[PDB]
């Protein structure tokens, strides 16, 4: 289904507002699958690039779903078990140059989450994945 | 950061820039990832004039180009080749030797 909307959009599209909240919820959860591969089952490893390619293209074509997806991705309602997963995704979407200007318009939304991740993880260990998070945001784009 | 250094390059004072180029090469040497993040802007500023009024300013720019050349390897630099040659051609075809 992600492929159809990626291969059907035109300037005359009248994309409904009742489908965008559905698409954003379906996109991150599929994105969650890619990150928690953790090897294990060898079957669920080859089907990674195909899902990743179609998943990324849906945000580039729809500016609004990216804001909708990042309007719900927050903390203080999920335990720290999923914190490495969301931290990896947020820093990864800052890469993939096709999606620079899309994230530039949503700088405020991303910035608020950045402080939240640092907030609860105050007294802890370095957590290299968090150290890269602050620098990559300032390095790959302006602060 | 880089955006601070980019502002230091366009400043009116020539001596202000001199501190920027020396600090610039150190920054990308520490982090090669600075290269690909904003390739378009870095090339534009250094190649903007290509003809300063003080000799060492170009030398600092040349040494920056000496250091910056190994990292960038085609594709991205390809379409601003007319751009750099534009400043190049004007400087080669100029009254002052």
């Amino acid at each position: 289904v992600f492929g159809v909307i990626c291969k059907l959009l035109d300037h005359t599209c009248v994309v409904s507002e009742t489908l965008l909240p559905f698409l954003a919820s379906c996109c991150y959860s599929l994105l969650y699958f890619l990150l928690t591969i953790e090897k294990g089952e060898a079957e669920h490893l080859r089907k990674r690039d195909k899902l990743w390619g179609v998943c990324v293209s849906i945000l580039a074509l729809l500016p609004r779903v990216l804001r909708l997806m990042l309007q719900s991705l927050r903390v203080n309602r999920v335990g720290p078990e999923e914190l490495p997963v969301v931290g990896q995704l947020l820093r990864l979407l800052l890469q993939h140059a096709p999606l620079r200007t899309h994230m530039l318009t949503n700088a405020i939304l991303v910035q608020q989450i950045i402080k939240n991740i640092t907030t609860l993880k105050s007294g802890s260990v370095q957590e290299q994945w968090l150290t890269d998070l602050h620098y990559c945001f300032n390095v790959y784009i302006t602060g | 950061n880089i955006k601070d250094l980019l502002s230091q390059m366009h400043h009116y004072n020539a001596g202000v820039k001199q501190s920027a180029l020396l600090g610039l090469k150190d920054l990308l040497s520490q982090y090669p990832f600075i290269i690909d993040a904003h390739l378009s802007n870095i090339l534009s500023e250094v190649t903007a004039v290509f003809t300063d009024k003080d000799a060492n300013v170009r030398l600092a720019a040349v040494q920056l180009l000496q250091f910056l050349a190994p990292k960038i390897r085609a594709e991205q630099i390809s379409p601003f080749f007319p751009l750099v040659s534009a400043h190049l051609s004007s400087a080669m075809t100029h009254i002052t030797e």
